[PDB]
């Protein structure tokens, strides 16, 4: 079961650990040293979530939740039924993500390509580690991390957001949201522009990247190029996650009050704080 | 019409959420089968079709017309790695690596692989050559950045391998593609720009060492590069990160 | 150090690319503008030319009136003070008429009348731009994917400001024109309908906003990884598959167990992005019209304990 | 009934055995977990109550 | 007795990396722990975001 | 090709099937005793 | 009706059996779950009611 | 038409084995339904 | 009617049958779940309320 | 079972032994954790209560 | 037949060692279960 | 039983020992953390 | 209506019938649900009220 | 025989003999450590 062009690419090498001990493919998947680690951590964490369901007394997947240890336990261990299982699953998830990122590095070496993909995945990992590990460690307890439930991890988001009022007023939140909206807008434009070139009107010759530049210059007067759009897509998403993790590592550790009150530093600048009129004066 | 349910608790919001599951399932079938137009059907480790082909059936052929009388490409269609793959399997069973039967970089296997593409230059919308040397393209200059012409080229072994003669540029995209580097042998080779690091006083090539520039595949025309030559040059250089950094 | 192909280390500039005239009315197309060295460090340096035809005039002049109407209301709201305008720029807002008027157009210009005027200018400007987006593709003999993907974003735009306020029977349901103003509207819209988090389509819409971010990071990193093999020119990879497309596919084949083609990945990209606003339109249109409390509705549909 | 062996002329035994091992183990876990879910059949709690170890 | 030292050094090389990576994380946890106690937290304790479970 | 997709000949499939059913009968025999023990311990009917 | 054997000249035997085996197992799992939901057919707690195991 | 490649006699044999297993599976389900109906009828 | 057989020269038989097979299954599951959500036709609870199971 | 040795003429020992190693350690940690979660068979707290350590 | 290349005499030698490790592994687990059932029976 | 030495004719000794050092250390860390969590065996107190 | 048959020279029969097949089913399902939503035309609630099935 | 990794038959016996001797000696230290803890604070 190989792609028609896959035989010349399956060669031995590019393994950080081992070299032949775990250098083989199980089906299409590459089983590295960290593929063994990823499977063990992925499998253990799943069955613990299954086990936490029977301790919870439910089988509806949308009701299953693994809660972090209560705020009374601080930053130490916890009983398994209370929050100890969360700490094992968080360790299992942390092990599975880093092994998955490390396993991608072995695939990049064996194909001889750049390491942009594993680097971009580490941004997701760092955002996740911010929410469960870095931010709770600063605040002082494991109970500030989100629970592992489909609809209860939304309750953590809602409850944490409203602790500081409307979370829309977090300045780093606004920057991150702007990057997320721009990334999805650019993804729609990028997919549509390439598809329209590859699939022209009807019975027409396939278009060229000179038609791709011309379309967006006719439309919006500028064209970032074929190399520029891919650099932009990578950077918009990494920026979106960077300011995502930035807005939560400063919430509850540096900023403690309503985020609406932050914007009064601008409206109370000395040279126009007392001019009558407008909304705030 | 809040709370109006046809049956049980199935209101207009339930009809919408259940209609989307059906639409999403149809979309995932469509998106996946549109991605089986290359590399299928699946082969065994030696070349024969595999006994397992997957849940998703192959799509129906589509014809791509090519923009300068270059023919009609129909996918999916007959496929063959039109080249001598020089590999010998390390195990009788499947799923194990294939060891090269000799020099891997020259033979074109592993991270040093290349694809037998059309042996013609890539054309812009006007029919001209998309890539051509800068001294042949008219009006092209180095608008910004260190002009990497005349700098020595240092390999991964910290030994000089030549010096840059010209820059091959992408005419419609207006970006540098290759560095033409003259060797001590007097001949010229192309190095892709993505694989070079242009410093203040030199160009550093981390992929190849000094005594491998003479092995880069050459080009049959001093002012014209084809897709086959691009794939051999790019594949050979980037294959040195694994087979040429010992 | 190792080159990661994120910034162009060398820029090459030649004659200005005037584009190709497949069926384009070459009169309407302007002349090539300046070249930006700063933008050249990341992408193309050439600005222009831009096609401004019949739908360009209608869209740009209507978009100007929408933008200028909101600006004059902000100057009125500032008491015509340049300093107060600068101070309270993010606090000014043009609001829809009070719920007492319903959908009627008899509201005073200071109580939701200018909102209707500005809204009409926005209606003409956005819809004319969709026509221009469609017609610009047609003149080049290209597919209409850009026009139909834009129509997905217009769908959420029309649900927020036009369709739902008609179905709710009052213009007061619509979005005010302001920076902090439409953030308050968003926050209050959830509170009125009981924790919009439990709207199944808001949940799906977020799945594709994260999915778009996930997919463009994956695709953008994949192409820059195989850019050394000429992978950025995806169009010529579709015509003649090269080692860039094979290594890109085999990376995700060995990682995930399934992969895409060079053309099929852009069908994932366009379909993932359009579902962000296609699903969001339904979830917004279902809020208040069909469900007036998403947490209570959730409780009856799993999703939440009783 | 006496010609079921021809299933192996259609499916590869290597992929059939791997799928079967995954399926049987996951089915075994699902049924064992279902029993522990029910108070009436949780063999850990039954012995705890029987031998007075609560 | 080279083989005895060879096997031990192969294992000690494996255990050294596991220790090096593990105690590398504890410093990172210890870093946010220190920065946590030099900030005005513990005087503005946030409420519990999720029910204790 | 119903005459064999996997390259097994007719006789090889018979040999492979005989070994497979032998494991199936052994595995089911353990389950029969396991259910017989649980049913005597704590019947579900 | 006799010519139903010709469905195998139309559909690939490999995909049919994988599709059918998944369909049968997911259906059987679904029906076993619907009975478990009803307290009147949940055979595990019927036995608890009968044998006084609560 | 024949889209798979099976000849007519192969379709005859493949169906013969499939229907032989189809009856076996439905035979066991009939006994299971008849057993459950006696223990606790749903009609 | 006498010439309805031409339908198979317009559409692929392989795509029609899969389209119809999925349609027939989902429709039957929808109707069966509609009756289960109506207490008047829920055959599981009708037997329970008739045989005094609860 | 007099001819179960033929499984090694189907599966390569290198991939089997690696897979079996992950399964046996996954199964072992799974059960040792299940007993720890249940208060009846948590040997770490049974000792703590037995010797009046709390 | 022979997907891995080992001959019959190699499979039996490979399976002879495997079952020895298996019976060894189960014997330890049998004693471990017997000891635990002595300490705290679960039936 | 006496032929377990043939495990070194299958797996690479120079790679098994490196991985076995990783496994034994991570297992040791796992147990100490569990012991450290229990109030009775918390020795750092 | 003598020359209605030339509608097919303009449109593909494949594209029309799929469009008609989806349209008819969606219209039919919608009307059936609209009737179930109204208590006056829910044929399942009428029967229960007629036969005292609640 | 198999020679998957390229070790002679008498090479594996010598390596196993060294590996097993370390394994038992490692277990001797572990049992001493477990015996010390059990005297201090038994877990049964
Ligand atoms: C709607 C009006 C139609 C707009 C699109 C028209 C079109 O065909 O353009 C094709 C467009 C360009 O075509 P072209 O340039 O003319 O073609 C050139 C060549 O022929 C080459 O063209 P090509 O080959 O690239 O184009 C082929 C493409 C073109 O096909 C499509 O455009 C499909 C459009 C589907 C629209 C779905 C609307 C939302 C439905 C949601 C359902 C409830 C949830 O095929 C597909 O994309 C198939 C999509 C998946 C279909 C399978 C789904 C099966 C469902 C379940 C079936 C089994 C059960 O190509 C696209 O892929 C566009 C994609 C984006 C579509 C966005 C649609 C947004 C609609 C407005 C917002 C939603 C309105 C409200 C919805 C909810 C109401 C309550
Ligand atoms: C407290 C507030 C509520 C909440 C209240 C709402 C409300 C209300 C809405 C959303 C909507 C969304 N929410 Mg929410 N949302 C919450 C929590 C979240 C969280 C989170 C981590 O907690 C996330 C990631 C999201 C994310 C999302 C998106 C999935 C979705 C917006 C899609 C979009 O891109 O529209 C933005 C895109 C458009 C609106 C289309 C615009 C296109 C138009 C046509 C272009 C006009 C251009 C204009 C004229 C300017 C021209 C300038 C010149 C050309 C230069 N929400 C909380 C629970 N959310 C929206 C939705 O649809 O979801 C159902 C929505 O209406
Ligand atoms: C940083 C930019 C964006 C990004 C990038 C990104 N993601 C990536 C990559 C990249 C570049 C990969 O290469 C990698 C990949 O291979 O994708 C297919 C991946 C990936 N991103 C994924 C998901 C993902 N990315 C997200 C976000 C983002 N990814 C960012 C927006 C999200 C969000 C926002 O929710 C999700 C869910 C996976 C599809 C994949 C990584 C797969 C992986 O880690 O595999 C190993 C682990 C498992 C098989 C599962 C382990 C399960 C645990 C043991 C238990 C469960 C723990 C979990 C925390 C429970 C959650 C409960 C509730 C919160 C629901
Ligand atoms: C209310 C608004 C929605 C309606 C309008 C939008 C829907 C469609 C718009 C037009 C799209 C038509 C696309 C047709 C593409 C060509 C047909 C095709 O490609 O597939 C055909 C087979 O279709 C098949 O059996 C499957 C179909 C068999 C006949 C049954 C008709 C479909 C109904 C099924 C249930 C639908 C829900 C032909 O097989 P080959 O080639
Ligand atoms: C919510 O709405 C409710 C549910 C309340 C009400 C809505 C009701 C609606 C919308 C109902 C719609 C019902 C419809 C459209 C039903 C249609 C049913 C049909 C068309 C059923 C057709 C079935 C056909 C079958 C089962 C045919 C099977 C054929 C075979 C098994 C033989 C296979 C064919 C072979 C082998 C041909 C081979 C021949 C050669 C030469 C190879
Ligand atoms: C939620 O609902 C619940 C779960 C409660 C109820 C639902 C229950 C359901 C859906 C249950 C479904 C059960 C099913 C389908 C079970 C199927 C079980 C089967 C098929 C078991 C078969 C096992 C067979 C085995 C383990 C055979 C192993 C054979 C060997 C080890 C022999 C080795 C074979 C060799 C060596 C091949 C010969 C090789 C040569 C070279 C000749
Ligand atoms: C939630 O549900 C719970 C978890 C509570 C209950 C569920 C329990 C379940 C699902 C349990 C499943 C248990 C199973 C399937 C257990 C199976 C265990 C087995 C098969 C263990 C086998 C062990 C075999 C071993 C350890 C064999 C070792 C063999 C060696 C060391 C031999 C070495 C091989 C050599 C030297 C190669 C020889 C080479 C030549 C050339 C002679
Ligand atoms: C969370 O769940 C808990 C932890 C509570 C319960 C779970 C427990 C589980 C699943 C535990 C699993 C335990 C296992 C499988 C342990 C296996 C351990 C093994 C196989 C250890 C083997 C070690 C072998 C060694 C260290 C061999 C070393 C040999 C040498 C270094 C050779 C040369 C050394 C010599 C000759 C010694 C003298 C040399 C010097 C330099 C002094
Ligand atoms: C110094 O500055 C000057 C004066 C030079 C210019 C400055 C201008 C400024 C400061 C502009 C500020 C603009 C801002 C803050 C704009 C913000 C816009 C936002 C946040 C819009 C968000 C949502 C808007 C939506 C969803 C609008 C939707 C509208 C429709 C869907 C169509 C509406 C049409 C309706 C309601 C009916 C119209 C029909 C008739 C017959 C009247
Ligand atoms: C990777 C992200 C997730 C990581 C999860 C890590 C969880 C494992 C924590 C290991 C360290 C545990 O750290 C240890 O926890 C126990 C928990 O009772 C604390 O124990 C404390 O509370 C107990 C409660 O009865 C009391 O005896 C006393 O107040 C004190 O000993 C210790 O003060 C602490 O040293
Ligand atoms: C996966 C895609 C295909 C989906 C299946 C195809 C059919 C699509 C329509 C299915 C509609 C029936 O779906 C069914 O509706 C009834 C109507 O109350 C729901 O409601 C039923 O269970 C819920 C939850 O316990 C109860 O609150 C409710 O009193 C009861 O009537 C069912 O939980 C749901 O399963
Ligand atoms: C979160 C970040 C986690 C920390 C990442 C690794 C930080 C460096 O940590 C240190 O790395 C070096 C390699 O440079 C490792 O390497 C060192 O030990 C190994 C194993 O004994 C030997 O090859 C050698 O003695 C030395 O290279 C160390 O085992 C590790 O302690
Ligand atoms: C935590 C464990 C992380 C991996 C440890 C093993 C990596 C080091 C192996 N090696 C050969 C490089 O030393
Ligand atoms: C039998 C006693 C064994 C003692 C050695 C155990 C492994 C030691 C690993 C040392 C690692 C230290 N460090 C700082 C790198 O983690
Ligand atoms: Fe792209």
């Amino acid at each position: 079961a190989l792609l028609s062009f896959e035989r010349k690419y399956r060669v031995p090498g590019g393994t950080l650990v081992g070299g032949n001990l775990f250098d083989f493919w199980v089906g299409p998947f590459y089983v590295g040293f960290f593929g063994v680690a990823t499977f063990f951590f992925a499998a253990l964490g799943i069955i613990l979530i299954a086990w936490s369901a029977v301790l919870q007394g439910t089988w509806n997947p949308q009701l299953i939740s693994v809660y972090p240890p209560a705020l009374e336990y601080g930053l130490g261990g916890a009983p398994l039924a209370k929050g100890g299982l969360w700490q094992i699953i968080t360790i299992c998830a942390t092990g599975a993500f880093v092994s998955w990122a490390l396993r991608e590095v072995e695939i990049c070496r064996k194909l001889g390509i750049g390491y942009h993909i594993p680097f971009a995945f580490a941004f997701a990992i760092l955002a996740y580690l911010t929410l469960v590990l870095f931010r709770p460690v600063m605040m002082g307890a494991w109970g500030y991390a989100f629970p592992y439930g489909i609809w209860t991890h939304l309750d953590w988001v809602s409850n944490t957001g409203y602790t500081y009022g409307n979370f829309h007023y977090n300045p780093a939140h606004m920057i991150a949201i702007t990057f997320f909206f721009t990334n999805a807008l650019a993804l729609a434009l990028h997919g549509a522009l390439v598809l329209s070139a590859a699939n022209p009107e009807k019975g027409k010759e396939m278009r060229t990247p000179d038609h791709e530049d011309t379309f967006f210059r006719d439309l919006v007067g500028y064209s970032i190029g074929t190399l520029g759009i891919h650099r932009l897509g990578l950077l918009l998403s990494l920026s979106a996650v960077f300011f995502s993790a930035l807005c939560m590592i400063i919430t509850g550790t540096i900023w403690f009050d309503q985020w609406v009150d932050w914007w009064q530093w601008w409206v109370k600048l000395p040279w126009w704080a007392n001019i009558p009129g407008g909304i705030n004066g | 019409m809040v709370g109006v349910t046809a049956f049980g608790n199935f209101d207009l919001a339930s009809l919408a959420i259940y209609s989307f599951w059906i639409f999403l399932a149809g979309l995932i079938y469509y998106l996946q089968t549109e991605n089986m137009r290359e590399g299928y059907p699946l082969e065994n480790e030696d070349g024969t079709p595999a006994a397992n082909q997957g849940p998703f059936p192959l799509p129906k052929p589509k014809t791509f017309i090519l923009p300068h009388g270059r023919g009609t490409l129909t996918v999916p269609g007959p496929e063959s790695e039109d080249r001598p793959i020089a590999l010998a399997r390390t195990a009788v069973s499947e799923g194990f690596p294939h060891a090269p039967t000799g020099d891997p970089m020259k033979d074109g296997v592993g991270p040093a692989s290349w694809v037998a593409r059309r042996d013609l230059p890539e054309l812009d919308g006007h029919g001209h050559n998309k890539i051509k040397p800068m001294k042949a393209a008219a009006g092209f200059y180095v608008s910004a950045g260190k002009n990497p012409i005349g700098l020595p080229v240092r390999g991964c072994d910290l030994e000089i391998a030549g010096k840059v003669v010209d820059i091959w540029v992408d005419i419609p995209e207006q970006m540098a593609r290759f560095l033409e580097v003259e060797l001590k042998d007097g001949s010229t080779r192309l190095l892709p720009m993505q694989m070079v690091k242009v410093q203040s006083n030199r160009v550093h090539v981390n992929a190849l060492s000094s005594d491998l520039f003479a092995g880069i595949p050459t080009i049959k025309s001093p002012t014209e590069v084809t897709l086959l030559e691009e794939d051999k040059i790019c594949g050979y250089v980037a294959g040195g990160l694994m087979y040429a950094a010992p | 150090a190792e080159y990661q192909n994120i910034f162009t280390q060398v820029q090459v500039r030649g004659p200005a690319d005037l584009g190709m005239t497949e069926d384009v009315n070459l009169a309407n197309r302007s002349g090539v503008g300046p070249f930006s060295t700063l933008l050249g460090w990341f992408g193309n340096a050439q600005l222009g030319p831009i096609y401004l035809g019949s739908l360009g005039v209608l869209s740009l002049f209507s978009g100007l009136m929408w933008f200028f109407t909101i600006g004059i209301w902000f100057w009125y709201q500032a008491g015509w003070n340049p300093a107060v305008f600068l101070r309270d720029l993010f606090f000014f807002s043009l609001e829809p008429p009070a719920p007492e008027y319903g959908l009627s157009f008899a509201a005073p210009l200071k109580e939701g009348g200018l909102w209707l005027i500005a809204s009409f200018f926005m209606f003409v400007a956005v819809w004319s731009w969709w026509g221009r987006t469609y017609l610009r593709a047609q003149a080049l003999g290209m597919g209409k994917h850009t026009a139909w993907a834009f129509l997905s974003a217009i769908w959420l735009w029309m649900v927020l400001g036009f369709i739902r306020p008609i179905l709710m029977g009052s213009w007061s349901e619509a979005v005010p024109y302001g920076i902090f103003s439409h953030l308050d509207w968003t926050n209050n819209f959830s509170l009125v309908h009981g924790n919009l988090f439990y709207n199944p389509f808001h949940g799906l819409s977020i799945a594709f906003l994260y999915g778009s971010a996930l997919l463009f990071a994956m695709h953008g990193a994949t192409i820059l990884a195989v850019s050394r093999f000429g992978g950025e020119r995806e169009l010529e990879q579709i015509a003649d598959r090269g080692t860039a497309a094979e290594r890109a596919a085999l990376f995700w084949r060995w990682t995930m167990g399934f992969n895409a083609t060079m053309e099929g990945i852009h069908r994932w990209a366009i379909w993932m992005a359009v579902l962000v606003t296609l699903t969001g339109g339904i979830g917004i249109l279902l809020s208040g019209t069909v469900v007036d409390n998403w947490y209570v509705w959730g409780q009856n549909h799993g999703m939440a304990p009783l | 009934m006496s010609k079921f062996y021809k299933i192996w002329m259609i499916f590869d035994p290597r992929r059939v055995f791997v799928a079967q091992g995954v399926f049987l183990f996951l089915l075994a876990v699902m049924i064992h977990l279902i029993l522990l879910s029910t108070p009436s059949y949780n063999w850990l709690e039954i012995s705890a109550a029987k031998y007075n170890r609560v | 007795t080279n083989l005895r030292l060879w096997v031990a050094f192969q294992m000690m090389k494996g255990a050294g990396w596991a220790g090096g990576v593990f105690f590398g994380t504890l410093l990172l946890i210890g870093f946010f722990r220190v920065v946590g106690r030099m900030l005005p937290i513990d005087e503005n304790p946030a409420p519990a975001p999720n029910i204790t479970g | 090709s119903d005459l064999g997709y996997t390259g097994l000949t007719d006789e090889q499939a018979q040999e492979l099937h005989s070994v497979y059913m032998s494991g199936l009968w052994l595995f089911s025999a353990v389950a029969i005793v396991a259910h017989l023990a649980v049913y005597i311990w704590r019947p579900w009917f």
